């Protein structure tokens, strides 16, 4: 009755083996006092964020439209150079899918009346996950590179703030201090 | 796959380290098992990940130590006019300007995908053993008992040109000296 | 003033909360929206709520 | 200045998003010769 | 060309959509457009329903943390 | 491979890949990353013939084009005239005739999924070289894919050659030289 | 018999009962729309389209006492008082009105179930023939199609240089 990644700790109820990414990890306890089929859909969505973001950290750094505010590779500092204007018809294209995936249900109340299992908003173009192995392991690698991309995004960005380089360049010129 | 000198090498009976037993992985079925993993890695990690790791460090250290040791004796024409007088690890430096190591990344990372792929596979019931590129075109591993000795000798020689190689790069690292020239000391 | 800027937004920082605001307020009300019988229907105004 | 101008967006936009929003939120129902 | 319209006066370069980039992406946003019910098409047909198609991992699934 | 079971010929190590029954012409067995496992088979043959059939057209053209060009045409080498001629506005016309008849490609792709054509199969024989003989059909096939493969490779390396050597192909193999200035070049 | 695009099946509607009919649709207007209608506008196209190239053909080289020639037959249109475009306009609206029994769209102009471009006009009685009616039909059709695309071309690259066809066939240059 004690958390596998806590030994410590004793398992936090809420988190089971159902869930595809459970390790027993909930110190605090979250689980207990909110939706876990929020939790969850949080998490992948963040993830999902992440993994995009920190691979774009690193395309738009060697590579870049032609346009002319476009080429800046240090991100954090190109988020400025392409105008707010594009980065706004962006941020409202990722709106309308927001709506469109999540189906007007986006409220922690309202999400998932509709029987929509977490994380799912149903996309799976390749990669079908029909078997529930592959569903079963796919879910776990989903899960660890959400969690891992999670950190990146965060290094990279927080890196690439106390440096102004680019990732690939830092780590390279790696200047100290 | 009958084991090769099962009960003088590996194979149960021969359990290198006596007071310890080895962990439930190391059966009496793998090749070059003397029973032999204090730390326990492959309770952990699954022991067809383990050797294709190990007989890929092998394979890749037997030919940096032969690499190691040839370039000293002879050297292709035309490298000391691009590359000036330069041992094992400033060759690396010269070489990447140079961009002959860019095409060994290059093709050896095409192999390597098709390596991953192989790995996936075997992991997932394909029936492969670690290792197992089906690469033989001498047709000299068609003989099963000569295919078991090769193999726990290819693991071996393996284990042993991973400690060369370490010893001849930091051997470098202390002298900056090539193999042949540092035994000449 | 007298400059011709779109909603006088001469600093880009001025979008963020325009934009922003709205976008948590029609999230809040998505969540209304979402739970209406949204059938089409035959009279001068909608009684279903 | 900038300050102020930027907290008076943010005021002006959230009571005119309400609005909005509020009277968008089948408003006409809200009679009480409803059913 | 003399008489083309739409085209500049100094530039010379065809302006609108009538100009040779334009034209680039506009086939471009069809093969964007046509990507989804082509393809889709072609995993709803085809699909790694196999019942061989499975993600693989170096660690032992006893202990993963599995789903 | 050496260990005995069933592989895949082309890659004795990898397993025969599920979709490549082996109906298909060239089908040596060859999908490591399996995207036939992820996708048709049918569209894919579809995309590789498409990539092929230009691709064959786009080498023999960039030879021709090198070897010859048009009188009215001016003489340069086919990469950089592909800007002078997009101004020309002719890359506008070759594009316009493309997707014109890529509207009915991608048709005849749709009629492909239902089952109703075969992959790349529009019925184009106007010289009826090999559409009463079956064998002979089967073996162009064959051929066709091979030479659809080989012409996408040899493309992209003719566009790379020029791009280091600044060459054209002909002009590369009747005066070879290393890139980078090499025969004088250290590190 | 042969099909257009022998790689794509028959459209399903598009039997062979409409002249020049070769089973001619790949993306599939038959099948969203009314056959007839559809006729209808490929005759009424191609007629206009045929009467429109003999007009380019005549104009060249033809000039009424009452107007002045353009450098083109293009450029007649502009030339031309604009008050009598108008008229021409509103009797084409009043013939097309009076002619069509005044059903005026898609969901009426069918309602009598007249065959499309049958709009009663034969003087002279070509076609009383039964059988040279089906020949003419074909050719009718045949013709507009090929006359729409040769006004487009003729107008297209009477605009591009400034020549009549006759004089840029005399006086081809490149562009
Ligand atoms: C453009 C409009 C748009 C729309 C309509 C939505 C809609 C939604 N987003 Mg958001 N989202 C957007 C843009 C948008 N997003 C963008 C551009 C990104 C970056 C890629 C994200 C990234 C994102 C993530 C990662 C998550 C959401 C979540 C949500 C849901 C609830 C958000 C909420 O109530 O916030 C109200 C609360 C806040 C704004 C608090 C913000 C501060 C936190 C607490 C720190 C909802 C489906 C959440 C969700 O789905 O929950 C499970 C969620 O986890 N969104
Ligand atoms: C993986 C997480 C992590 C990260 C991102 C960092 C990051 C940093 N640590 Mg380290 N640090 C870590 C774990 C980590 N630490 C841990 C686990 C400990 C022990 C609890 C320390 C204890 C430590 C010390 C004592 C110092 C650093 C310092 C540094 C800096 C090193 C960069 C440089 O100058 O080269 C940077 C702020 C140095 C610093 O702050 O330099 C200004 C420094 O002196 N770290
Ligand atoms: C990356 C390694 C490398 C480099 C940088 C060079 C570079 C050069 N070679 Mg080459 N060469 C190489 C590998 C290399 N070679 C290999 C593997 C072979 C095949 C055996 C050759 C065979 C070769 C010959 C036969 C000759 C050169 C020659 C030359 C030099 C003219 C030129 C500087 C020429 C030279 O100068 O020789 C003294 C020459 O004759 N090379
Ligand atoms: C550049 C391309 C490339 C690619 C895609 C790979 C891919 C691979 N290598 Mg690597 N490898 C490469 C080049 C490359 N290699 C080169 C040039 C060498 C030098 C000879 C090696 C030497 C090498 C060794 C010695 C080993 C691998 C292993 C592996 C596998 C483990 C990957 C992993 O878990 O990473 C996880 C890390 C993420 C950051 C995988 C098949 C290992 C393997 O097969 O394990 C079973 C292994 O033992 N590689
Ligand atoms: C991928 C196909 C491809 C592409 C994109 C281009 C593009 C170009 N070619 Mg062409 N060319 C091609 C194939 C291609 N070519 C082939 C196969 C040949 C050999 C007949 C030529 C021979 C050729 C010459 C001699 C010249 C060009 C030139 C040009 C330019 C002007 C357009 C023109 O006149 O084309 C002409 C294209 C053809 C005559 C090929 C027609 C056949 C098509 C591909 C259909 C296949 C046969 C059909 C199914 C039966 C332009 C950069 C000109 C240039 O470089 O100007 C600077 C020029 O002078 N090309
Ligand atoms: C009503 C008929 C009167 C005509 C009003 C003109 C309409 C033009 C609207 C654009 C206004 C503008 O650009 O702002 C521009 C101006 C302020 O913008 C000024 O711009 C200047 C340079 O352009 C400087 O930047 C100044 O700093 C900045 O104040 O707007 C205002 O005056 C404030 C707007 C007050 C809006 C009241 C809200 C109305 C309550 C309900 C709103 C209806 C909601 C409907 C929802 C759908
Ligand atoms: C995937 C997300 C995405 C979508 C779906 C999308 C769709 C459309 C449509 C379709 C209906 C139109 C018509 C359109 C038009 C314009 N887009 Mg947009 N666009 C997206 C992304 C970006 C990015 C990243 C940028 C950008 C821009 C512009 C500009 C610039 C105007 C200017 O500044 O003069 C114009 C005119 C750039 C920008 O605004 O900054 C220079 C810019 O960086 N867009 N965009
Ligand atoms: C086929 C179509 C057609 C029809 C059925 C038709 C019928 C009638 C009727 C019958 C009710 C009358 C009474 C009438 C009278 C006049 N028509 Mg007219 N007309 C047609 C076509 C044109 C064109 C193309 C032009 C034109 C003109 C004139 C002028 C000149 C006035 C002037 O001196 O300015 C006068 C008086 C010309 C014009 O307006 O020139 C500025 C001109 O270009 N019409 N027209
Ligand atoms: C989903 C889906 C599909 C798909 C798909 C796609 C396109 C999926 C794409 C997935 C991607 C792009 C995933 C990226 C993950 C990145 C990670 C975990 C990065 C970690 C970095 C770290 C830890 C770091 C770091 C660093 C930091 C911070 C500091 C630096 O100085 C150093 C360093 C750089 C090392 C398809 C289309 C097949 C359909 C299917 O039906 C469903
Ligand atoms: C090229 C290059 C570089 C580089 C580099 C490289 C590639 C460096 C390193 C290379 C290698 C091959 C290192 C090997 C180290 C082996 C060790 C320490 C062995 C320990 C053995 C033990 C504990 C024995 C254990 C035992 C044994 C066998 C027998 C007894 C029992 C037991 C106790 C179990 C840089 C970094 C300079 C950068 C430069 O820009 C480019
Ligand atoms: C600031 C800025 C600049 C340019 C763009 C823009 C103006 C929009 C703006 C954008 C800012 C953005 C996008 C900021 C995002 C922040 C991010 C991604 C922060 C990430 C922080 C991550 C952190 C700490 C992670 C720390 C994790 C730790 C210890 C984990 C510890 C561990 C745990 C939990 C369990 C296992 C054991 C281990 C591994 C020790
Ligand atoms: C300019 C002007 C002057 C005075 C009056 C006014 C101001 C109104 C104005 C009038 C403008 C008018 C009347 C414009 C009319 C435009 C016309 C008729 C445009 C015609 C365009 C035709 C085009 C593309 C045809 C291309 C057809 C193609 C490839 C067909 C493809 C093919 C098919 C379908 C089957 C067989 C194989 C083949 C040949 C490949």
């Amino acid at each position: 009755d004690r958390s596998y990644a806590m030994p410590f700790l004793s398992r936090p109820p809420a988190l089971d083996g159902s869930m595809a990414g459970d390790v027993g990890f909930d110190p605090l306890g979250f689980s207990n006092y909110f939706d876990l089929k929020w939790l969850r859909e949080a998490e992948l969505k963040h993830g999902r964020v992440c993994m995009l973001g920190c691979l774009g950290f690193l395309v738009q750094e060697q590579a870049n439209l032609p346009l002319p505010g476009f080429d800046n590779k240090l991100a954090t500092e190109a988020f400025f150079s392409v105008p707010a204007g594009g980065l706004w018809q962006i941020f409202f294209s990722l709106g309308a899918i927001e709506i469109i995936t999540n189906k007007g249900k986006l409220t922690p109340g309202s999400m998932f009346t509709g029987g929509r299992a977490p994380g799912d908003l149903d996309f799976d173009p390749l990669n079908l996950s029909v078997d529930e192995t592959a569903l079963r392991r796919f879910e776990l690698a989903e899960l660890k590179h959400a969690r891992l991309a999670m950190i990146g995004l965060g290094g990279m960005l927080h890196q690439m703030l106390l440096t102004k380089q680019a990732p690939i360049e830092q780590l390279t010129n790696f200047k100290s201090l | 796959l009958p084991l090769y000198g099962e009960g003088k090498l590996q194979g149960p009976g021969t359990q290198a380290i006596p007071g310890s037993e080895p962990p439930p992985a190391l059966d009496g079925t793998w090749v070059g098992d003397v029973g032999f993993d204090p730390l326990g890695f492959s309770r952990v990690i699954d022991m067809r990940w383990l050797r294709e790791a190990e007989l890929k460090h092998g394979r890749v250290c037997m030919l940096a130590a032969t690499g190691m040791i040839v370039q000293d004796i002879a050297l292709f024409p035309g490298v000391t006019k691009t590359f000036g007088p330069a041992k094992i690890t400033a060759l690396h430096d010269v070489a990447v300007k140079q961009g002959s190591m860019q095409q060994l990344l290059v093709w050896l990372g095409f192999l390597e995908i098709f390596g991953f792929v192989a790995i996936v596979q075997m992991l997932q019931g394909s029936g492969r053993q670690p290792g197992d590129f089906g690469f033989d075109p001498l047709n000299c591993g068609a003989n099963t008992d000569t295919l078991a000795r090769r193999q726990l000798v290819e693991l071996k020689n393996g284990r042993l040109a991973m400690i060369a190689t370490g010893g001849m790069i930091h051997h470098f690292f202390l002298t900056g000296k090539g193999p042949i020239e540092f035994i000449t000391t | 003033e007298g400059t011709g800027e779109a909603l006088g937004i001469d600093d880009t920082r001025l979008i963020v909360p325009v934009i922003l605001i709205p976008v948590i307020t029609f999230i809040l009300y998505a969540g209304f929206a979402s739970e209406q019988d949204n059938e089409d229907f035959f009279d001068t105004y909608d009684q279903r709520r | 200045m900038f300050t102020l101008k930027i907290v008076v967006y943010t005021t002006v936009t959230f009571f005119v998003s309400l609005f909005t929003f509020g009277f968008l939120s089948n408003d006409a129902s809200r009679n009480p010769n409803r059913k | 060309v003399p008489n083309v319209p739409f085209v500049d006066e100094i530039t010379g370069e065809p302006q609108g959509l009538t100009a040779p980039i334009v034209h680039f992406g506009s086939v471009i946003s069809l093969w964007l457009l046509f990507a989804l019910p082509v393809w889709s098409a072609a995993y709803k047909a085809a699909g790694a329903d196999t019942a061989e198609w499975v993600g693989v991992s170096q660690v032992t699934e006893d202990a993963p943390g599995i789903g | 491979a050496v260990f005995p079971g069933q592989f895949s010929d082309s890659v004795p190590f990898l397993k025969q890949p599920t979709n490549l029954d082996g109906s298909y012409v060239g089908d040596v067995g060859f999908d490591p990353l399996g995207f036939s496992d992820v996708f048709d088979i049918r569209v894919l043959r579809e995309a590789e013939l498409k990539h092929g059939r230009i691709a064959m057209l786009a080498t023999l053209g960039m030879v021709v084009q090198d070897a010859y060009t048009f009188p009215f045409f001016d003489k340069v080498l086919p990469i950089p005239a592909h800007d002078v001629i997009v101004k020309s506005g002719g890359m506008s016309q070759i594009l316009l005739w493309t997707s014109f008849a890529e509207i009915f490609g991608g048709i005849a792709l749709f009629q492909t999924i239902q089952g109703k054509r075969a992959p790349g199969d529009y019925s184009f024989d106007p010289l009826n070289l090999s559409a009463n003989d079956l064998e002979k059909r089967e073996r162009y096939a064959l051929a066709e894919i091979k030479h659809s493969r080989l012409a996408m490779l040899a493309f992209s390396g003719m566009v790379h050659q020029y791009f280091i050597t600044n060459q054209g192909v002909i002009e590369q193999i009747n005066n070879f030289r290393p890139i980078n200035g090499f025969p004088d070049a250290t590190f | 018999d042969d099909l257009a695009v022998p790689f794509l099946e028959r459209p399903p509607m598009l039997d062979g009962s409409y002249a020049g009919d070769i089973g001619f649709d790949p993306v599939g207007f038959s099948n969203y729309f009314d056959l007839r209608w559809l006729r209808e506008a490929e005759l009424k196209h191609g007629r206009v389209c045929m009467l429109g190239v003999v007009g380019f053909l005549v104009q060249e080289f033809v000039t009424l006492p009452m107007f002045s020639n353009g450098v083109t037959p293009v450029d007649d249109f502009f030339v031309v008082p604009a008050t009598g475009l108008w008229q021409i306009f509103f009797t084409i609206g009043f013939v097309e009105a009076f002619s069509n029994g005044f059903k005026l769209t898609p969901s009426d102009m069918f309602a009598d179930d007249r065959a499309p471009g049958d709009l009663g006009f034969d003087p002279l009685g070509c076609g009383k023939d039964p059988a040279a009616l089906a020949r003419r039909q074909l050719v009718e059709v045949k013709n507009g199609r090929l006359a729409m695309i040769a006004f487009g071309g003729m107008l297209h690259q009477q605009l591009l240089t400034k020549q009549g066809v006759i004089e840029q066939l005399t006086n081809f240059k490149a562009i």
